[PDB]
């Protein structure tokens, strides 16, 4: 009954590292797969990913998306009382990017995607951001992947 | 619109074509300040702020329901040389807008 | 309310409703103090310009009234037409509706324009500026009051 | 038993059956029937049916039933802003979802079984109902981004022939849907 | 303990064919009989009315009047919230015609009500609310019968 | 499982420890470690071990424990101003206590357990930085008393003091607390 | 246990008794004696027993009964309104009703046990107490009808005559009843 507190949820979380839950909200607007980010969790996360074994900036990218998406999803509650005018321009910009976030990142369709495409993809929406706004990520990283457009995805979305 | 303050500028707010009443005394400025609301047509109402500080809760009646007068504290002519620091009245307005009573 | 495991999950889900509600209700607040604070500075600047123009015009009539005399001033007074009860547009904020004066009034028009005198006319102009700073402390005002009330109903 | 969805065999039919009709006792108490709880009820043969309806009733039947679907997600996500503001606080463009979520419910969902022609429905009737709701949707968003207030679009005398739909004989709703169309066509355009 | 999910009322209800459930809230206030009609329900309601039994518009005037109460009682939660001085004109019709129902059509003591007096109440307190918000009713009937004021019954 | 203390277990242990630590991952998602609760945890052995502590650490140690306790609390006193109006609007008899259980919160209580030095901290390491923390309010507030802008205050170079004082020696560390308390007393009757 | 209304034992026990004295443990805790909730309660034998008291008490005692029930009605209305608006921003014609009420409430209802007087109340001077403050209610809302303010009419003096009358022995109050309903008609005329 979407219960986390019926006991198949709860005996499994005592015993698996984390969990990836599917969003009823995202199924009915047309979006597959429904994977929610936001209450999703990998708890063996820090030890698979890394310079060695995947790209080096991979922690920092997920970091700063869900803290991003964390602050376009509350954005876009917030203008449907008090307008968008009365925002700022950055928050504008974080309401756009949850947007184009649901529309590309998540809506994959059944296209298959490698990592390094992912990342190519994840890199795009950061850019639409401001630099120096991207708190997580460090300088090197920045001025080595910000910038490119996601005209790229929009072939194929 | 009307004014309400001393005598000796009466003659003066009348020079500019504005309406004006002089005033002496407290009871006589809240006595004069209900015979002016009473009526309408009087979007803004000007009173000193030497005899009546705060008009628009010496005469809360008449208004409560009617938006229209704009009442208004002004700064007389004895302040107007003497000096008087504005930052008090703000912070007033700080007070009886949000009430916390902190501001630089 | 009749015990079943429904309703508990009911209740459960309009736990979630209000404790998200009360932060959406704290970013609305957060969001009216921005401009609040942002108001009130205009409106210390327009107080102290109306203080400032409130000196000369003072000064002015004080002068007039000692040089050229008391009865001539009131004449000129008497002299001038009357303004009318000019149109309190209205305005919004935030969802609600506030009157907005206009300065405009028949500048020119006042009947005699020129004459005899000549400390009386020059203090006409003083408290001409005068009155129309007076409105534009007047329209700042009450725009910050009705913020006010405003953050009052959302606290 | 008392209505409770948490019962053994409740429990065990969900996971066999390929479509689940949830109804509410909420809005049988109202007589809004079927009284189907939108919220709870599925349906899995959704996404294998697609090319019958592709050649049986029209070319872009889907993306109509998955813009009604997106739209009534949109209106139950602003219901929690309702309950917590009230209706008239939210902002016009909002007003509009609310308004168009209402009439959908008021005119599509709802059907009454005892009416004479009420009673059945055939599948291009619904069709050219959600392509009535839809176009009448898309000119009152191209509405309000010229400045019209939305106070009077609900007053607009189209409500009524859209409101009315039902009762329309199958015989005589192909002229209809034409009149209404062209109707909802000069309405708007001539609104301002 | 007025619960409606007890074993006992609930396979009643399975069982009988509608039931008349009594309201304590109403009771409260003085109403006698005390029948709350959303809780209300009678399934053979369909066969013993219409043209020839009774009246051609008793079946659409019914789903009205509980359309009407139905809002009424919603409007009631929110006026709890934000107060009656904001609603709309529209929700205060409403909430003024659930009030003049619980008083007028449920509360009538222990005289003996005809058919068509009941019918011309009834059509005398939909009267109250715009003839464009009648959705439920044809306009024949709304045509022939809408108009009345409430007063013109009483003496 | 869901972070609700009236579970059984948790109420059947709270009747018998003496102390309870309790952790949330409000300060860990800021990344402050140890994220236990300061307004949550008790402990019941310190009226007992206060004889040991005025004869071994320090007569004064018992005493300046509850500096720390009520400045830390006054703090939770102002926490329904300061989501509502901007931190730099507070006058400046609170943009103290603001600041200086600030600097509490971030050299005191927070500790790198990664770190050479910092791992380990003996008692009197942490009862001269406690003294110097109240040095300091104890002489911004007489300062603040002559009318000075608080803007100063957080200029001063003994601040920096204030932060590298975890990461001193364990030997090394009596003379710098004595060059900071001897910086501390020449920086604020300085400044008039 | 535990207050629970809801245990089979008073379950069973309601089915048979023909009245229902609740008691709630809020009015307890304020010491508000004998607590009787005038919410829950309820009592059939109301209506057989009216001959009794139109010629046994007075011909108008009902209609006193049920003015003082309706009063209690309006104020446990307000009482929705009143603690989370503001007691202020209510009109005065809702202030005297919250007002009457409190009076109503501390100098009628309540009775103390343990007083050498107030444990025994004869049924006429329970009928005077009713008509004093009825009386006092009317004349109050004709000079809130004449314009004057609320806080001007609760600090009248006549009103300590009400709170001390439940004190006056048995002896005393057909001479008490005259000099204080003299007063009250006395003080509103002489009133503004």
């Amino acid at each position: 009954d979407d219960d986390r507190t019926h006991p198949i949820p709860d005996l499994t979380g005592y015993i698996t590292e984390g969990q990836i839950q599917l969003s009823r909200e995202l199924h009915r607007k047309g979006i597959y797969p429904p994977i929610d980010p936001l209450p999703s969790l990998s708890r063996l996360m820090n030890n698979g990913v890394g310079k060695g074994k995947t790209r080096e900036d991979h922690k920092q990218v997920s970091d700063q998306l869900y803290s991003a998406y964390a602050n376009g999803v509350d954005i876009r509650k917030l203008v449907a009382i008090i307008g968008e005018d009365a925002l700022t321009e950055n928050d504008r910009r974080y309401l756009q990017f949850a947007d184009a976030f649901e529309r590309f990142f998540i809506n994959q369709g059944q296209q298959n995607r490698s990592i390094e495409e992912s990342l190519q993809i994840a890199w795009a929406l950061l850019s639409m951001l401001p630099q120096g706004e991207l708190k997580r990520i460090s300088k090197d990283h920045i001025g080595k992947y910000y910038g490119q457009k996601l005209e790229e995805i929009w072939g194929a979305p | 619109m009307a004014v309400i303050a001393d005598p000796e500028t009466a003659q003066g707010f009348r020079l500019a074509g504005l309406e004006g009443y002089g005033a002496s005394s407290a009871e006589e400025a809240q006595s004069l300040l209900e015979t002016l609301v009473e009526r309408g047509g009087y979007a803004l109402v000007a009173v000193d702020e030497a005899l009546l500080p705060d008009p628009e809760r010496a005469v809360e009646r008449l208004m409560r329901g009617r938006d229209l007068p704009v009442l208004l504290p002004i700064a007389g002519l004895k302040e107007a040389f003497q000096g008087h620091d504005v930052e008090g009245y703000m912070r007033e307005l700080v007070r009886k807008t949000i009430g916390f009573d902190i501001k630089l | 309310v009749s015990p079943t495991r429904m309703n508990l999950l009911q209740r459960r889900g309009q736990l979630r409703l209000a404790q998200k509600g009360v932060d959406l209700l704290k970013k609305k607040r957060d969001a009216l103090v921005a401009e609040f604070f942002g108001l009130v500075r205009e409106a210390m600047e327009a107080r102290k310009a109306l203080d400032q123009a409130a000196k000369e015009a003072y000064a002015a009539l004080l002068l007039a009234q000692a040089f050229d005399g008391p009865e001539v001033v009131a004449g000129a007074a008497l002299g001038v037409p009357p303004l009318e009860g000019v149109e309190a547009e209205v305005e919004n904020v935030w969802g609600s509706k506030v009157p907005r004066l206009k300065a405009t009034f028949p500048d020119g028009a006042l009947l005699s324009p020129v004459g005899t005198p000549a400390y009386t006319l020059e203090a006409s102009r003083a408290f001409r500026r005068y009155a129309e700073a007076l409105i534009r402390v007047a329209n700042t005002e009450t725009r910050l009051k009705k913020i006010g009330e405003e953050i009052k109903k959302t606290t | 038993p008392g209505g409770d969805m948490s019962e053994p065999v409740t429990q065990s039919t969900l996971r066999i059956v390929g479509a689940f009709w949830r109804l509410d006792a909420s809005l049988a108490f109202r007589r809004h029937f079927p009284a189907i709880n939108w919220n709870g009820s599925y349906s899995l043969f959704t996404s294998a049916l697609d090319p019958w309806y592709r050649e049986n009733v029209a070319e872009d039947y889907p993306e109509l039933r998955d813009a009604i679907s997106e739209l009534l997600q949109r209106e139950a996500g602003l219901q929690e802003i309702v309950q917590l503001v009230g209706p008239d606080a939210l902002q016009d463009a909002e007003r509009l979802v609310i308004e168009v979520g209402r009439i959908i419910r008021e005119d599509f969902l709802q059907q009454n079984a005892y009416h004479e022609v009420d009673a059945y429905c055939s599948m291009k009737k619904a069709y050219g109902i959600m392509k009535m709701i839809l176009a009448f949707y898309k000119e009152a968003e191209a509405a309000i981004k010229r400045g019209v207030s939305i106070d009077e679009i609900l007053q607009l005398p189209v409500l009524e022939r859209i409101g009315r739909a039902r009762y329309v004989s199958e015989e005589e709703f192909p002229a209809y849907f034409e009149e209404a169309m062209k109707e909802i066509q000069g309405a708007f355009k001539a609104l301002a």
